[PDB]
């Protein structure tokens, strides 16, 4: 399933890689991508698959490209481009200076000050999920914890009723993990229709929740429209589900396979924040890209207007040019560099909320269930895409080894 | 080493900042909210604006042309000692450096 080769592309840079089905995926999705980083692979390849696109395979180029939006535009940041159809969340596809307007507003609903005063409320949530899960000695972490936790946090900061959760879950599910029983465009529209009367109602009778703030904010020097507010509110929901769900699963998979790293955090919980950062580098998982605004020589390669380039957020921290022994998880690693939250003006708005969800999940899980492991006879499968993930995480443990608090 | 953060209202915070850490990173990690650091430290947003005290402007590496470009769109008063503090990487020689944090970043 390959596309014809563009007259401006030399064949010696051509490289067979499909980001939805990489070859050695059974070893681990991060491993599978790292094939782009073997010794005889140029810093910049072309692939004929998924429509046809460039790939930056190295942290230096990825960061450079993410730093130059004049050449590398967010107008089409998904590969293949058809995956952009009906994707109109805000501010994903905007560039400065308009993009900035929506980041100022967003910072008011998920900036560090908001994260901080939500923390204790987040840990009681985390605890409650864990506490009422412990004497089972088993779980599908992915369904049992990774999914309910972030969506429950959204409800908390959006000020939405708990029984609204089944509905939103379904809708975001159809978006992320389609069923054939609903198109993404339909699921998206349903989410907007859920949001839009709440927005209008709270524009005229405000609270302190995320929706009120966004609905009552200004962008470009005039009031945010209902349309703008739902498209951004929509992304504050969707932006922090599939990525938190999957990152927590990669991480939790690692700890279930590695008693030595558990005991370290168990003997030294003070290390957990630093370990989270290391877990973020090693199990990075986003890969999107940019589109070319113009013809452009780039690191000795000629790109043309319309060309899409993939700029894997995942690969920078795995680039051994950037971290020695990259597949190694060392919680005392001294110079951790990565682009797990992205890079440039679009670097993740939820980064502070997402770090705090990780650190609390770790501080609260190990506090109660120190020893656990992967289910016996368990084929744990990774999937590869824009947000790579874990299919399921059956965990097993002995109830007498835990400690309720 | 140690870095002192002076808010617009005169309030004064001194922080112990590890070598290799940017003045932005240290601010965000310790509840210095008047430093936002939106882009996370690549001179892409201008929300980590600070005024570096004249006693340390000889001692900080000059800004690169990228930082200069971004500084044009700071929202607070742009001054000669204006810096993106995500571009200030901390070192022992910079111990006790003074930065004044402006009344706005957004
Ligand atoms: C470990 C968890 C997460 C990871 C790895 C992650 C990853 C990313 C990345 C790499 C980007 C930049 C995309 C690009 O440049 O094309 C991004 C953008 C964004 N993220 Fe996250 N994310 C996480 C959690 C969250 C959470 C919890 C939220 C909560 C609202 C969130 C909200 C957003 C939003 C609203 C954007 C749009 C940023 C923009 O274009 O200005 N993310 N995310
Ligand atoms: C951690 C990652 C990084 O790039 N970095 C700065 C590079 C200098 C090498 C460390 C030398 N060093 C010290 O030992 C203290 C201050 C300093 O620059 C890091 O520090
Ligand atoms: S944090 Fe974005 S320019 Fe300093
Ligand atoms: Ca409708």
């Amino acid at each position: 399933n390959l596309a014809p080769l563009p007259p401006h592309v030399p064949e010696h840079l051509v490289f067979d890689f499909d980001m939805y089905n990489p070859s050695n995926l059974s070893a681990g999705v991060q491993e599978a991508w790292a094939v782009l980083q073997e010794s005889n692979v140029p810093d910049l390849v072309w692939t004929r698959s998924n429509g046809g696109h460039w790939i930056a395979t190295r942290g230096q180029l990825i960061r450079e490209a993410y730093e130059d939006y004049r050449h590398f535009s967010s107008e089409s940041p998904f590969i293949p481009r058809e995956a952009g159809e009906a994707y109109d969340f805000i501010p994903t596809s905007m560039d400065p200076p308009e993009q900035r307007q929506f980041r100022a507003l967003a910072n008011q609903v998920v900036g560090m000050p908001v994260v901080d005063k939500l923390e204790n409320r987040i840990q009681e949530l985390a605890s409650s999920l864990i506490e009422s899960l412990r004497p089972q000695g088993q779980c599908n972490f992915t369904e049992d914890y990774a999914e309910p936790f972030p969506i429950r946090i959204f409800m908390l900061l959006a000020g939405l009723p708990e029984e609204d959760i089944p509905h939103l879950k379904y809708l975001t599910d159809q978006m992320t993990r389609p069923d054939g029983s609903m198109t993404f465009a339909e699921a998206k529209e349903a989410l907007y229709d859920y949001l839009i009367p709440i927005i209008e109602q709270r524009r005229q009778k405000p609270g302190t929740d995320a929706i009120s703030i966004v609905a009552n904010g200004q962008v470009n020097g005039r009031p945010i429209t209902s349309d703008e507010a739902k498209r951004m509110c929509g992304l504050l929901l969707v932006g922090g589900l599939d990525t938190v769900v999957n990152f927590l699963s990669f991480s939790m998979e690692f700890l279930a396979k590695s008693p030595e790293h558990r005991q370290e955090l168990i003997e030294r919980p003070e290390r957990i924040p630093a370990a989270s950062e290391e877990l973020l580098r090693r199990f990075s998982l986003v890969a999107d890209g940019r589109i070319l605004t113009s013809d452009y020589e780039f690191h000795g390669v000629q790109l043309k207007k319309g060309d899409q380039i993939l700029l894997p957020q995942m690969l920078s921290g795995l680039d051994e040019r950037e971290n020695a022994a990259p597949m190694h998880v060392d919680f005392s690693r001294q110079c951790v560099s990565h682009t797990t939250f992205g890079h440039g003006s679009h670097l993740c708005l939820g980064q502070h909320l997402a770090r705090r969800e990780i650190i609390v999940t770790l501080k609260e899980w190990l506090t109660r269930i120190p020893d656990f492991s992967i289910a016996p006879g368990a084929q744990i499968q990774h999937k590869s895409g824009i947000v790579s993930g874990v299919q399921a995480l059956p965990l097993v443990w002995d109830p007498a080894t835990t400690k309720a608090v | 080493s140690k870095v002192v953060y002076v808010s617009h209202d005169g309030t004064r915070r001194e922080l112990d900042v590890a070598c290799g850490v940017s003045l932005m990173q240290a601010a965000v990690s310790n509840g210095i909210y008047d430093i936002v650091g939106d882009c996370g430290g690549s001179a892409s947003c201008a929300t980590c604006h600070v005024y570096v005290n004249e006693a340390f402007t000889d001692k900080v590496p000059a800004a690169n042309e990228r930082e200069i470009g971004m500084l044009e769109s700071v929202t607070a008063e742009l001054k000669p000692n204006s810096r993106l503090c995500c571009q200030i990487i901390m070192t022992p020689e910079l111990d006790g450096i003074v930065v004044d944090v402006p009344d706005r970043q957004w």
